[PDB]
């Protein structure tokens, strides 16, 4: 005795797979191609919901990958190139002021570039870090001349990592989790919708994560599968641990033109005693800190495990480090010193040795890099390690060790409480009306 | 006054008063193209769904009641029971098999109608 | 049923009947480019068709029956021979030098009939 | 004969009603075609969000739709004939601006609670 | 009396030019751009319809064209470009095995090639066929030197053409011909609608149109007119008549670097004899499937002529000779043995092949591409679907090879395609009034 | 008691702004109009009773659009066409003088350079003809003025840069209204107005100094300004009458070519046949002194009946701001306007300006984005009208009683605002609601 009835505008949706777009509100994410969002976005809190979340099986992750690597590429592509540097180099140690901590690694390095007239060609003497050049048989040659061209990232372009708001397109909305101390793999009680997403920093780092979001209440530690040794772990801290990064040494940068339109820049010298960059974090806090994940992660372990955190294995520099921008020179950090406590049921530091490299291959690719100018003078910065990358070893006692890998895993940690849905306002159901 | 999906979690008759909201909420340097595409797609999906309601005659409503009989093969619930008690996300979970099958019916039943008032008008 | 334009070359009236496939079927680095262009095609001539309909006064209907009388010279056939023995498509080319004689016949008829319901709902 | 496009501006609201057709089915009418291509949307998404208000408020099909929200003196008291036979619509506009939102909002909540009351009074029979 | 009726959803089209897109299933074609069929598309035969095509009018046929031009160009845009190869070549003749065929054709030449370094120069040697080369003034320098940039095609993208499926976008439909024995210049009684073609492969020849449709009953010769000397003749076969191809020389290929990221490549040597690349066409087949063209061929032409096939016209090869593409190689081959006869066992014919590394393709100046060699021996067996024929102008008639203008192979398997618009929108009268 | 009434299809409208785009009215052209859309020669222009509106040519957006089109047009022109990079070598150039006359000393110079061929392993000696202007000495050793900025590409020998007329038109949901009053100066609300949908045809005229081949004023002279007491605002005069003006290169140019690496052909001016003399534009006496006392009469309505207008000449600040800059035959002109502005005005016979010829441009005021202007092959002459003029004030805030102007110019958006100043942009509008005796 009911008839059908159609509706419109019900509040219905279903997963869904979009392409969203940027908002965000000179550098290489200070871009003018995102619209500016507002001031005073909303968010409705919807009652008496739950909905399903998955973290891993999230395509927000697979676009901010993307559009982050292009973007790269955009800021790159109009800058010099810097082919005339494959020239052959001559190389001695630069030894004037040296400690020994920093023996080796900093060569001067002469050379036979061209300038402005094809006709003419110029003498250079330029500094170079040994993670650059490679020997080959005193004549050695940039890392990257056999296998990449490399251009130079422009002088005037930053790379600060402004916060960038991805919004939905209209017909969709974004799902968020508010329940606090959500893994990010079940259900979730406590949902809000909103347009656009809080501002994300698009933060480039390997072993510990950089001035992302802090946990609220507990260490939240995190996998697609605890149980598979090929997974990572993202472990969410509750107090950032602050760390004091710097590069003591003060660089006096040069510049030649090398064509018309080009110029090329260099370390002429350094004023001062040659310094090992490095970091420091409190040794109170970082203490403090794995004994909170330690107590979480027994959770999953068993509380007649232990749990001995351990150094990485070798590899690329840039999984056994942990690297970072600092003012736009790029840090190889060793966490050795970090990772070295077994955990079994003040005004002191914890010193980091780094290393600086010009030449970049980031995300991995083949057939690409990047050129780092050299900036002036003394560097320093500071930033909230808010989590880490933990793998396990692979039968008692078991080993944690950083690694990052995957840089996806990254931006994971920021997206993990968001989800897209596509709205879906048709609907019928039965009713007492007949025309 | 709840927001844009504020009414979700409501009963299914709680909801229906909603309707305006979130109808009214539709359709509102190469990352251009990404633009249009958003453009774009807003634009299809939106005019898809009025295109069916054009053709099973519910065009420029948001409630719309028809002559196509609720079949209890679909759903044999209380109406009561759907009405105060469920919630649309539910609803739609328990005859999305049916989906398919009503929308037929929907386009068949108007199509009829036409046809029948296009005689009747001219029989006078 | 036959599919899209199944009827086409099949008698007027019989044609008439199934007018829904149709009406289903429309609106169904520069290669990216050509499919952004063919979706906006599309879209543009679906609603310009939409658009002429509402003019006219239906919208949402596939059979639009309105008031303006046939004129003998547009075609001075019978019914029987326009409907039972022609097909669509020789219909429109019979009559296409007088399609836009009929459309602003259309037009003129709908905007007389809203002023007049305008005042017939003020007089009363 | 008729006036073009915009042909009316100018002339009184009453008068430019008799062109409401001539201005509505005038909407919607190397490489380097992104332009173009962003200009052909624009067009059609201005054009949606008129249809979908419009629809919104009942006015589905008509260049013409009376509603039965009352018309308050508080947005604007002139006499009937001030209004349709001295005033033209670039005025009339100007003179209500500050109350669109209001009128929509009161347009879509009778509408919204017009389907309602039909939908009870066809189940009552 | 009677009224005006709107109604709207009418099956009825006009004649149209939109823009088609591409449809399929890491490859020169590009087909990661493209988006998946479906199964089994729908196709919907029209009762009591009957259509008019003209296929050399068909705009199916432009699109094609551009967009595979279009497509060849991006495949290169990203690859090596082999600006550094463009040097004085020292070159002597290859000596060491010859069936005196390949007397002269193959060369042995030195160059001094930049690489990795700036300061750096390497002595290279290559083989290079006499083809690809002219002398200066043993002094030599590649073909290209003087008119085009060349680029090196990359080494590991495939040229097999993939079949695409060009589909209509929604408002418009395509309708195609399934009349038999139908030429495309007329009128058509049995037509069927589809959203997408066939699949069509981008198959790149020059006189014998290769692993296309066939007839399906007798061979269908069609023309724009027939009567018109300037015209080209389109054969379609009603059977295939198979070619056997060969490169049968084991080529060892080296690599060296010109630069940093990049890659050249080269034939190093050749391994045992030395001799020349060839296609074999049985005799029989190839007899009876041209007498079939001259019986079809005089029914326009009288029941008591003529006809003669001749060799084609002197030009560039690309017209005078056969080319193909084979597992990536460009062969270049002499038909005359195929052509050769008036008209009133396992034997074969074996057609004579040079070989290309330098080409120029669709008949453009200015864009050379580089065929990189490939490593060992070629051989592909191919379908032969078709001819394009042209004609002298007595009481004999003489039909030559002809072709290089490739939208006609395009017009080939888009002949029974017609793109039209859907005009839904209808009036007619009847008894209604509101 | 009345009911609101909602109608769709209402005349009115909104500033706004939008995306323009170009109708070509229907081989080679810098302007690209191929990628525009063909119009109706003839589109219905509708007039407007009882409508005023305001206008603001300074803050009119169109301007900016035609900026940017143009500078993309001409960047995809030059896009594909011949690198040159090698030519970026020391020269060895000395002087040509052979059979000048006395105004051509020094400014003519004959470079010979090692540039490379096709082959890679291979040069050639090159002798070719510079100016002046282009060529720099460095340390007889010198190099072209781009080389220690950026690479300059060679314009395509194929495309010409004359000018096509482009019109703009709306797209749907906008329209353009125009103001037809005669004597409107750019600002304040226009009595007559009409509704077109495209512009007519505005051309892309590149010009410094004086305004070339653009509309004319009914009946007078018109002065428009943003501020005309502002001493920091430019002044734009459009001309009620054309005047004439013959322009020159009367030098035989034989032009030569050679490879510089496959393809990648090379243009040079080789010799000049017969003697040389100096390029030049000719301007009447008599309509040149008329044409000012039309603008004198204009000027003093705003400066002051009995003040004193006295013409000057521009700083030397910049060659191309100070100069008469146009592209006459393919070819870049720097004329000398002194001879046009150099009187005080108190209430067959002909000017001659000398002018300059210069092959390397650097345009709309970028930096590194130089071209080079492929010599013209024989004798050049084209007679143009000038239709306007920039004109700046120069004064203090003494009252000297005697204002002075001078040329100016350099802005490339005032000839753009100088045509475009009777357009606006609006957004139609057609919904709204008003009150009737209508209930459903
Ligand atoms: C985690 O989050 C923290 C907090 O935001 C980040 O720390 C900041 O890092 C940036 C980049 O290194 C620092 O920005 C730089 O500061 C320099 C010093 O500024 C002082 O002095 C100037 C004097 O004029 C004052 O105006 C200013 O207010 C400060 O008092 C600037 O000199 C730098 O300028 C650069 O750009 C200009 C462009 O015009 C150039 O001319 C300069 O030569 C130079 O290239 C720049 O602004 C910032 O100060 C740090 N904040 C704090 C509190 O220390 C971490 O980097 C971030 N971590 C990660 C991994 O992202
Ligand atoms: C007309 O249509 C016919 C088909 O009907 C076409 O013929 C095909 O042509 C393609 C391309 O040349 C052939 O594909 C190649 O097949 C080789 C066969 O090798 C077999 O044996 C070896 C062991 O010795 C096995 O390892 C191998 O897996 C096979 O079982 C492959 O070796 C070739 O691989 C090479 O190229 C690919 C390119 O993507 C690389 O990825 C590989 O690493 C390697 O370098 C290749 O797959 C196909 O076999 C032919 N079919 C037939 C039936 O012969 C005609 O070419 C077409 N005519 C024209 C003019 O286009
Ligand atoms: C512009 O305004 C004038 C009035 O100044 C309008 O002219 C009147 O039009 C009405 C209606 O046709 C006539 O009854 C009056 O007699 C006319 N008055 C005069 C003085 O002629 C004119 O129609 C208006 N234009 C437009 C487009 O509305
Ligand atoms: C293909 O078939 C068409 C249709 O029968 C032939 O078209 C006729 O050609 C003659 C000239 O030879 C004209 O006088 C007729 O008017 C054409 N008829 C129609 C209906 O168009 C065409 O000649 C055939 N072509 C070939 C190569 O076979
Ligand atoms: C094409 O046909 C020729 C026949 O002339 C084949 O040539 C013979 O090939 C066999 C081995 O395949 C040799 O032993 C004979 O000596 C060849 N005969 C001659 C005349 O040299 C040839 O192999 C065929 N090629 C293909 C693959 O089609
Ligand atoms: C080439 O031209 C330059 C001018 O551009 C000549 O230099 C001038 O020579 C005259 C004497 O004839 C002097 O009065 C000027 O002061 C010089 N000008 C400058 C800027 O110094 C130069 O002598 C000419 N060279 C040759 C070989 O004739
Ligand atoms: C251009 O014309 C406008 C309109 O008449 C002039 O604007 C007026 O300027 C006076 C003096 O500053 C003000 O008192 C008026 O209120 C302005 N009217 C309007 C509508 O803005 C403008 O000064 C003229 N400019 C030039 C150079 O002639
Ligand atoms: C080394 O350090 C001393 C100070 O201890 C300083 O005077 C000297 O100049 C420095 N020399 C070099 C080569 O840096
Ligand atoms: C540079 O330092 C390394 C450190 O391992 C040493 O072996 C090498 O001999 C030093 N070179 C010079 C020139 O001092
Ligand atoms: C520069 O070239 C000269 C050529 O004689 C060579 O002797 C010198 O070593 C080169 N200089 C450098 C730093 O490579
Ligand atoms: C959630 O359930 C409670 C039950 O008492 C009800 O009062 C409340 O309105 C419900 N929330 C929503 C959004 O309907
Ligand atoms: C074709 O014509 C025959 C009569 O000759 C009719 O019976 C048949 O139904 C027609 N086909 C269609 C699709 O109408
Ligand atoms: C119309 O308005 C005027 C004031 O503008 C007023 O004086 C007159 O009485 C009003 N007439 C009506 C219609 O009441
Ligand atoms: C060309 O190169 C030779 C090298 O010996 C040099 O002497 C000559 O001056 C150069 N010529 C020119 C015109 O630059």
């Amino acid at each position: 005795n009911l008839w059908v009835t159609v509706y419109y505008g019900v509040p219905v949706w279903k997963d869904a797979e979009t392409t969203l777009f940027c908002a965000s509100d000179h550098n290489v994410w200070a871009t003018h191609a995102c619209v500016p969002t507002d001031p005073n976005p909303q968010e409705i809190h919807l009652e008496n919901v739950t909905e399903e979340f998955n973290m891993w099986k999230n395509n927000m992750v697979e676009q901010m990958h993307e559009d982050i690597i292009s973007l790269w590429d955009q800021s790159l592509k109009p800058c010099v190139k810097l082919t005339p540097l494959c020239v052959t180099l001559q190389c001695t140690n630069v030894t004037n002021n040296i400690t020994d901590d920093m023996r080796g690694e900093l060569k001067n390095c002469s050379f036979n570039m061209t300038t402005e007239l094809r006709d003419k060609k110029q003498k250079v003497y330029s500094l170079f870090y040994r993670l650059d050049v490679v020997q080959i048989n005193k004549e050695y040659r940039l890392i990257n001349c056999n296998t990449s061209a490399i251009t130079q990232a422009c002088p005037k372009v930053s790379f600060e990592p402004i916060p960038i708001h991805y919004c939905a397109p209209a017909g969709f909305a974004i799902l968020k989790c508010k329940d606090k101390k959500f893994n990010g793999t079940g259900p979730c009680p406590s949902v809000s919708t909103v347009q656009c997403t809080h501002g994300i920093k698009p933060v480039v780092s390997t072993q510990l994560l950089l001035n992302g979001s802090l946990a609220e209440e507990e260490v939240i530690i995190r996998s697609e599968n605890i149980t598979n040794n090929a997974k990572n772990i993202l472990v969410q801290l509750n107090t950032p641990v602050q760390i004091n990064c710097t590069r003591p040494n003060n660089n006096t940068v040069k510049s030649i033109r090398i064509g018309p339109g080009q110029a090329f820049y260099y370390t002429g010298d350094i004023i001062g005693d040659i310094r090992q960059a490095h970091c420091n974090v409190s040794k109170a806090t970082w203490n403090e800190t794995l004994g909170k994940v330690v107590k979480q992660l027994r959770k999953h372990f068993g509380n007649n495990t232990i749990i001995r955190f351990a150094q990485s294995s070798g590899g690329d520099l840039e999984v056994t480090t942990h690297s970072f921008n600092c003012g736009g020179e790029f840090f190889y950090c060793n966490t050795s010193g970090l990772f070295n406590s077994t955990w079994i049921s003040s005004n002191d530091s914890i010193t980091l040795p780094c290393r600086i490299k010009q030449i970049i291959n980031m995300w991995q690719r083949i057939g690409q890099a990047m050129y780092a100018p050299p900036i002036q003078g003394v560097i320093r910065c500071v930033s909230n390690i808010t989590g880490l990358i933990l793998t396990r070893d692979g039968s008692t006692t078991e080993t944690f060790r950083p690694g990052g890998g995957d840089m996806r895993d990254n931006w994971r940690s920021e997206l993990y409480k968001y989800k897209v849905v596509k709205i879906e306002p048709l609907g019928v159901a039965p009713t007492r009306c007949k025309r | 006054s709840l927001g844009f999906l504020g009414a979700a979690g409501s009963t299914m008759g709680a909801a229906s008063m909603t309707l305006t909201v979130q109808a009214r909420n539709l359709l509102s340097t190469h990352w251009g193209i990404k633009q249009l595409q958003a453009r774009v797609l807003a634009v299809e999906h939106y005019l898809r769904d009025q295109q069916l309601l054009g053709i099973w005659g519910c065009s420029g409503k948001l409630i719309c009641c028809t002559n196509v009989p609720w079949n209890s093969s679909w759903s044999n619930r209380n109406l009561s029971e759907i009405w105060d008690n469920m919630t649309w996300l539910q609803w739609d979970k328990e005859i999305s098999n049916y989906t398919q099958i009503i929308y037929g019916l929907l386009e068949e039943s108007q199509n009829q109608q036409e046809k029948n008032e296009q005689d009747l008008l001219a029989l006078d």
